[PDB]
C-alpha cells in the first residue's frame, strides 16, 4: 500500500552573523554621565543589536 | 527605515533550542533538510568547521556554535506496510517488516 | 587612476624602470600545498573528487612588488600591474620580520578587490595591523594614488586611501589573528555565481575558510604600493615578496 509518512514541525535555524554587535549597553552604562548641557551624541552603523 | 545593514537579531533568535529524539526540520548554515538529532561526544571539529559530511555528499553531523555541543543527524522513518488479503475477506492482515 | 578623488600631489612622477619578476619554483600539490579545505565540511577517511578553483600543477609565479620611498609613479597604478580578476587568484606572501629594540614586527603588502572602485559600489579591503588582519567589504572612496605607510620604524608619507566623513555602508567587517613569527602565508581569492570566497593560511598546510560574501555583481579587477623609508638593501636587508 501507500507509504505513510509524518509532517515534522518546530524547525531549527542556525546562521553565523556577518557583523559584530553594536554594544549599546556598554556605552549606556558608562561611569561618566554628561550634564544636560553636554548631551553627548554617539552614532552606530553597520552592526547588529 | 527598511534599508541599510543595521538589523535586529530578535526574530531569528526566538527559541534557539535543539531537541534530541523527535523528527524536525533544520536550516543549518544554508543547508536545509529534515531528520532526527542525537547527542554524541565529538572532538574532530575545528574552529572554522561546523558541519560533517560523508563520501556521498550528505550531512551526517554538525556542531552548535552557541553551546559548543556536537550532534549527529539521522534520517527518519519512511516505510511501507504489506497487506495480505483473501478473496472475500472483511479486513486484510497487516505486516510491518523490520 | 583607480579612484576619482585627489588625495595628495606632493611627489608624482613617471618611473619607467619597474618590471615584475618571475620566480623559479613550480606549483607542487603532492604534499597538500595549493589545495584548501571545504567551507564548513569535515571528511574522515575519504578520497574525494572535488571540482573547484585550484592552481595548475607546474606553473610559475609572478611578483607584484611596488616598493616606494618618496616618489610615486603613475605606471605602478596601470597595467600590467593592475591585472584582471577573471576566475581566481592564489597568492603567496613573505612575512617580513623587523627588529626594533629587541622585538619582532610583521608588515606585508595589502590587496584591495573591486569592480569600478567608486563610492557607489562595494569593495573588499584587507590590512595587517601588527599581526591582525581586518577584512572589510564597504563602499570606500578610493583615491587616484593609494598607498600605505609602515608603522614599524618610520617614514615620510601619510597613509590616505579612503576619504569619508562618516562610516559608509558595509556588508562584512571582521578581524582575524595569525602567527606573527610565521615565515610564509597563503591566500585564495575567487568568485562564482556572484559569490566571493576567500581563504587564508599562516603555516604550510591546506588553506582554511574565512568567509563567503554575496554581492550579486561581477568583479573584474583586484595591490597598492607600500611607502616605507626603512626597508632598503643597504643596512637592513629585507625584501617584499608577493
Ligand atoms: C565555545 O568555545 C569558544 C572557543 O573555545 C568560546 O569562545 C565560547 O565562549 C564557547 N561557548 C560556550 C557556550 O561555552
Ligand atoms: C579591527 O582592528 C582595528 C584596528 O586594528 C579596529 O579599528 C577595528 O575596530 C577592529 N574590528 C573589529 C570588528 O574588531
Ligand atoms: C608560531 O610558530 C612558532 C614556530 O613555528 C611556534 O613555536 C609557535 O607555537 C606558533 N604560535 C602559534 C600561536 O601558533
Amino acid at each position: 500500500l501507500s507509504g505513510f509518512t509524518v509532517k515534522p514541525v518546530a524547525t531549527v535555524y542556525r546562521r553565523i552573523p556577518n557583523l559584530p554587535d553594536c554594544d549599546i549597553d556598554n556605552w549606556l552604562n558608562n561611569v561618566s554621565v554628561p550634564s544636560p548641557l553636554n548631551w553627548e551624541r554617539r552614532i552606530f552603523s553597520n552592526c547588529n543589536f | 527605515i527598511n534599508s541599510g545593514t543595521t538589523c535586529s537579531n530578535d526574530l531569528l533568535y526566538s527559541n534557539t533550542e535543539i531537541s534530541t529524539g523527535v523528527c524536525v526540520n533544520y536550516d543549518l548554515y544554508g543547508i536545509t533538510g529534515q531528520g532526527i538529532f542525537k547527542e554524541v561526544s565529538a572532538a574532530y571539529y575545528n574552529n572554522w568547521q561546523n558541519l560533517l559530511y560523508d563520501s556521498n555528499g550528505n550531512i551526517i553531523g554538525f556542531k552548535d556554535f552557541l553551546t559548543n555541543k556536537t550532534y549527529t543527524i539521522l534520517p527518519c522513518y519512511s516505510g511501507r506496510v504489506s497487506a495480505a488479503f483473501y478473496q472475500n475477506s472483511s479486513s486484510p492482515a497487516l505486516l510491518y517488516r523490520n | 587612476v583607480i579612484g576619482d578623488f585627489n588625495c595628495t600631489n606632493s611627489f608624482i612622477n613617471d618611473y619607467n624602470k619597474t618590471i615584475p619578476r618571475i620566480s623559479e619554483d613550480v606549483v607542487d600539490v603532492s604534499l597538500g600545498l595549493g589545495t584548501y579545505y571545504v567551507l564548513n565540511r569535515v571528511y574522515l577517511n575519504t578520497t574525494l573528487l572535488f571540482t573547484g578553483y585550484f592552481p595548475k600543477s607546474g606553473a610559475n609565479f609572478r611578483d607584484l612588488a611596488l616598493k616606494g620611498s618618496i616618489y610615486l609613479s603613475t605606471l605602478w597604478y596601470k597595467p600590467p600591474f593592475l591585472s584582471d580578476f577573471n576566475n581566481g587568484i592564489f597568492s603567496k606572501v613573505k612575512n617580513t620580520k623587523l627588529y626594533v629594540n629587541n622585538t619582532l614586527y610583521s608588515e606585508f603588502s595589502t590587496i584591495v578587490i573591486g569592480s569600478v572602485f567608486v563610492n557607489t559600489s562595494y569593495t573588499i579591503v584587507v590590512q595587517p595591523h601588527n599581526g591582525i588582519l581586518e577584512i572589510t567589504a564597504c563602499q570606500y572612496t578610493m583615491c587616484e594614488y593609494p598607498h600605505t605607510v609602515c608603522k614599524s620604524k618610520g617614514s615620510i608619507r601619510n597613509e590616505s586611501w579612503h576619504i569619508d566623513s562618516s562610516e559608509p555602508l558595509c556588508l562584512f567587517k571582521k578581524n582575524f589573528t595569525y602567527n606573527v613569527s610565521a615565515d610564509w602565508l597563503y591566500f585564495h581569492f575567487y568568485q562564482e555565481r556572484g559569490v566571493f570566497y576567500a581563504y587564508y593560511a599562516d603555516v604550510g598546510m591546506p588553506t582554511t575558510f574565512l568567509f563567503s560574501l554575496y554581492l550579486g555583481t561581477i568583479l573584474s579587477h583586484y595591490v597598492m604600493p607600500l611607502t616605507c623609508n626603512a626597508i632598503s638593501s643597504n643596512t637592513d636587508n629585507e625584501t617584499l615578496e608577493y
